[PDB]
């Protein structure tokens, strides 16, 4: 099973925790389970407490300026633990009868994990303490709740203008991290314009709200085509563009997964359905003018195993 | 990471049960893949739990450092080295070996050192920016040596330590080919070289290998 | 971190952590199977050893030496491992016991 | 008369700290006079002037805000001068 | 020369004094590590440059401070001249001004970043934000103008006045109303405006949303804001009824000076309630993770 630890300074506590990654089912949420490791005497007169909360960070400045906290936490939760599942049931078979359990549950209409490369963006976070109720005394894990494709395809995307007439329509909407996109565009150019160019770019949409409503204008590729249309002619051509985070580094604010501690994640995943952010991916193509918008899905497909904590080649 | 495995070269009959131990130096993660290499190398268990997509005789188990590949059924068609590797760290070492879509690579030739003997790889049936391209080296009666891979999705270029400087891949991200530049060719490189192919998120090990193209000097 | 086991052919050796106000613990795995607890030992005064290795098996600890010796039929053949009770440190090795 | 009253007080007022005058002017203002001494006192054996003398309720005298002795009965109150502003 | 202007014409005195004094004991020092920090210590950011120069105001406002303890402190005798009753005026107005436009424009930049982040990144510069305080300067400047030109100095039966001189006859009551309605326009009306719509604002939007502490710093600098300024300027409006309408010019010969320690005592309490109050400052005057692994488990 190879479950997932992680100790205190000091070796006062130690948590054991069956996965990392929790999936969102969209009628359902995994719950957080795991079990907490005591030593045997360090609890006199005091009672084990395992938190979990989500945390939004918004900024960070050198100075408060009236009571602006920068961080605001949209859940918090709380155990106490002094019917069992069948992950920590064997757990506490393993360690001893030192060992307490903790059941926490994700409730719906909550962010996912999200982190915004400069770590702002919403972050799920456990803490495991024990007071009659400091950094050096407590148990820091951080975990991720993410989505992967559902099982069904959608309507084919398609959008037309006219002002010259453009028709994108963009093969599906389910498109793997990594995949090619391809759509096909097809214009008239009826008369008295003559296109010098033909651009298509992929944006990427974040829905940020903690006050009011927020939208992201940030570019992930953008291709440029240096063919001509003249009037009365017809031009059918089809384009190859594929989101990538290898010239989209040293851009501020773009949307990325969730990072457990310092490392590389690929582009954030689109929401499917609140306080958060939700990210959503569209195809632009420009005329040289008109613009298509043509909104898609960018989700990791289905795996069968549990995705691992970091890259896996290190250093 | 050293890795040395406990047998060398067995002999069994056709009802017998093969077992080969694989042994790690730095505790390992549970990530081990598997090769069976008689021709092109085939990846036959990945993260020591899991079944490629080969009949299930094959199984692996994990003993903290030690891996063991369990055959239980011995068949005919079985003759063969098999390799173990871990993909935790940059510098992937592989095992020593143990006797008993595709991939098109060009270029080889007498070396005649000091030059480039550009080597390329064509690929059919998937792209570069979903999948990493891997290049390893096999000498002759030894086992196997990755020198370069490289990940068009985050641009990073690794290299081993004994062969950076020397080495240089690149990528088209075009036409889906990937390339290997090499200079300062020196008498101990000749050996012969496997494209490989691996997901690139979920590196769950060297899938479909090349047919490789000898290169001696 | 330097989880230096000693002793067979039994004591530990930690450079990191140290053993105020900590319990310590042994651990002997199988003879072909996963970890299990063999006794422990808190700062002083509740020993809470074990049951099968009951009479047959003690521990002592010093808090000046940095070491901890652990003082012993035929099942007590494995590897023994020096370790928190907690599991906080990095797990070492056991050179042999028999 | 008033403006005799007037130059009087005002050569008293200088010396607690004669000549001949030149000018002088009445005023129907309520209340006082306001008589405009232009005039010099000159010494000899020390014991141009501009008194603006008006009971006399201002004594402006020196030897240029002779409109606020002459209007005084109404205010005399300067601006602000409770505040640094 | 002999220039004598003779004519015929307390425990509220004595507390406007106690809390001159106490302005000046906690303004100073706080004022000063507020300059050492955010100037040279902390990062150069937008807050952190708006929170400097408002500092460097109140410290040179607190600076020339003890001139007008010794104006006010011996019954009005300003023992200086000419030369400086005008500077001393003409530089605590500018003083005065430009920490009101600072807190106005702190607040409208609070109030921008919380309700509208699609523009908040884009227009605010270090290059902006010292084009807005060079602005903000020069208004402040140009703005208290006429405080050096029309000060003069006379005599009120043995004591030495330094006021307006409103009076440089028709143009005399006309001077007097238009530079008091627009100190007050310009320093009253429009700023606690401002603060006003854009905290309500933010509260209402906060509202509709699921921090305490942060209501209550914003009601407490409001409501500090507002008992202090209010006395001051009510009665400098006051003053134009003396000269408009019959007056008895009793209840403003000692409303004055406590009105001006009000607001002293408000420019003393602002960096009290902006910078050196809030939870992450105190944390580094006190100065001045392991790792995860895994385990086994049986089937
Ligand atoms: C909602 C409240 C709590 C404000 C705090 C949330 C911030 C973390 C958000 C709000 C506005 C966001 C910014 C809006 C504008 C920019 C520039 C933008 O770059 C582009 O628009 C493309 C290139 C260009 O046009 O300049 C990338 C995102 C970024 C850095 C965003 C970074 C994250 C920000 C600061």
């Amino acid at each position: 099973t190879r479950v997932f630890k992680k100790s205190s300074p000091n070796g006062k506590l130690t948590v054991y925790l069956g996965k990392r990654d929790f999936v969102d089912h969209l009628d359902k949420v995994d719950p957080v389970d795991g079990v907490v490791l005591v030593d045997p005497d360090y609890l006199k007169d005091r009672k084990v407490f395992v938190t979990l909360t989500v945390a939004f960070r918004y900024g960070r400045e050198d100075l408060d300026v009236l009571g602006l906290s920068f961080r605001k936490d949209l859940f918090i939760a709380t155990y106490q633990a002094f019917p069992p599942t069948r992950l920590q049931d064997r757990l506490l078979r393993k360690l001893g009868q030192h060992a307490h359990p903790f059941f926490f549950t994700i409730p719906q209409n909550l962010p996912s994990s999200v982190t915004l490369q400069p770590a702002l963006g919403v972050d799920f976070e456990i803490r495991a303490f024990v007071a009659k109720s400091h950094k050096r005394n407590s148990v820091r894990l951080v975990i991720r709740k993410v989505q992967f494709a559902p099982e069904k395809p959608g309507p084919q995307p398609s959008a037309e203008t006219t002002r010259l007439h453009l028709e994108a329509s963009l093969d599906k909407e389910l498109y793997y991290h990594g995949e090619p996109l391809n759509v096909n565009v097809h214009v008239t150019n009826n008369s008295t314009k003559t296109v010098k160019k033909i651009k298509v770019s992929v944006r990427q949409y974040a829905d940020i709200v903690l006050f009011s409503t927020a939208q992201y204008k940030v570019p992930v590729a953008q291709l440029e085509q240096d063919d001509q249309v003249s009037p009365s002619s017809t031009f059918s051509k089809v384009y190859t563009i594929t989101p990538l985070l290898s010239d989209n580094r040293e851009k501020r604010g773009l949307a990325l997964d969730g990072k457990l501690k310092h490392e590389d994640t690929n582009l954030a995943s689109s929401t499917i359905v609140v306080l958060g952010i939700l990210v959503s991916y569209r195809v632009k193509v420009k005329l040289v003018d008109v613009s298509v918008e043509l909104p898609f899905v960018l989700m990791h497909p289905k795996p069968k195993e549990e995705p691992p904590h970091r890259e896996v080649p290190e250093n | 990471i050293q890795m040395t495995q406990s047998p060398s070269s067995l002999s069994a009959s056709v009802g017998d049960r093969v077992t080969i131990t694989c042994r790690a130096s730095q505790s390992v993660s549970s990530a081990v893949a598997w090769y069976q290499q008689k021709k092109a190398p085939k990846l036959l268990i990945y993260s020591a739990s899991s079944l490629y997509s080969v009949p299930s005789r094959f199984s692996g188990s994990r003993s903290g450092t030690d891996f063991t590949l369990t055959i239980s059924s011995l068949q005919p068609e079985d003759f063969a080295t098999y390799y173990c590797q871990q993909y935790k760290y940059v510098p992937v070492t592989f095992g020593q070996g143990t006797k008993v879509v595709q991939l098109v690579e060009s270029g080889g030739g007498l070396v005649q050192p000091g030059g480039s003997l550009r080597l390329s790889c064509a690929a059919s049936g998937f792209n570069v920016y979903s999948s990493s391209i891997h290049w390893v080296r096999q000498a002759p009666g030894k086992g196997l040596e990755w020198v370069a891979s490289i990940s068009s999705y985050y641009g990073y270029t690794y290299y081993a330590d004994s062969v950076k400087g020397r080495f240089t891949i690149s990528a088209d991200t075009s036409k889906n080919t990937a390339y290997l530049q090499m200079n300062s060719l020196r008498a101990e490189d000749t050996a012969v070289y496997y494209c490989a192919r691996s997901r690139q998120f979920w590196y769950s090990g060297l899938d479909y290998w090349g047919q490789g193209t000898l290169v001696t000097v | 971190v330097q989880l230096q086991e000693s002793g067979g052919g039994l004591s530990c050796v930690v450079s990191g952590f140290f053993f105020d106000t900590v319990t310590m613990a042994w651990y002997r795995r199988a003879p072909g199977k996963h970890r299990e607890l063999v006794a422990s030992a808190t700062a002083g005064g509740t020993t809470t050893y074990a049951d099968s290795v009951k009479d047959r098996f003690t521990i002592s600890r010093d808090n000046a030496k940095n070491t901890v010796y652990l003082q012993m039929k035929p099942e007590d053949t494995a590897v023994y491992y020096c370790n928190t009770f907690v599991r906080s440190l990095s797990w070492g090795q056991g050179t042999q016991v028999t | 008369e008033a403006q005799r009253r007037g130059l009087q007080v005002a050569l008293e007022e200088f010396h607690k700290h004669e000549t001949s005058v030149e000018s002088a002017v009445d005023t129907p203002f309520p209340a006082g006079i306001f008589v405009r001494l232009e005039f010099k006192l000159q010494q000899t054996s020390c014991r141009k002037c501009l008194a603006c003398i008006k009971k006399v309720l201002g004594r402006l005298v020196h030897c240029t805000q002779c409109l606020r002795v002459q209007r005084a009965g109404h205010s005399f109150y300067f601006p602000g001068q409770f505040a640094f502003s | 020369d002999y220039y004598s202007l003779e004519s015929d014409l307390g425990v509220v005195h004595w507390v406007s004094l106690v809390l001159y004094c106490l302005a000046f004991v906690l303004g100073i020092p706080g004022n000063a590590i507020v300059i050492w920090f955010t100037g040279f210590k902390w990062k150069k950011t937008v807050t952190t440059l708006w929170f400097l120069n408002l500092a460097i105001a109140d410290f040179i406002f607190l600076l020339f401070l003890p001139l007008y303890i010794s104006y006010v402190a011996m019954n009005f005798h300003w023992p200086f001249g000419i030369w400086l009753c005008k500077a001393n005026s003409f530089t605590a107005q500018l003083n005065m001004f430009a920490s009101v436009f600072f807190l106005t424009v702190i607040s409208l930049d609070h109030y921008i970043h919380l309700i509208h982040p699609v523009l908040s990144h884009r227009h605010r510069t270090l290059k902006n934000s010292l084009i807005v305080i060079i602005f903000i300067w020069l208004l402040a400047s140009l703005i208290g103008g006429p405080a050096l030109y029309f000060r003069d100095t006379v005599e009120f039966n043995n004591h030495t006045l330094c006021y307006n001189n409103f009076q440089k006859p028709d143009l005399t009551l006309i001077r007097h109303h238009v530079l008091t309605w627009v100190k007050f326009i310009i320093g009253y009306l429009f700023p606690l405006l401002t603060m006003s719509i854009c905290y309500l604002c933010l509260i209402f939007k906060v509202k509709k949303r699921s921090s305490s502490r942060h209501f209550w710093t914003i009601l407490v600098v409001v409501v500090a804001f507002v008992v202090c300024w209010t006395p001051y300027h009510l009665f400098s409006i006051w003053e134009l009824t003396i000269h408009h309408n019959s007056y008895s010019h009793h209840v403003m010969q000692a409303g004055i000076p406590l009105s001006t320690g009000l607001a002293f005592l408000n420019s003393c309490l602002n960096p009290i309630l902006y910078v050196l109050i809030s939870k992450k400052f105190q944390a580094r005057f006190r100065s001045s993770s392991c790792t995860t692994a895994s385990s086994s488990l049986a089937k």
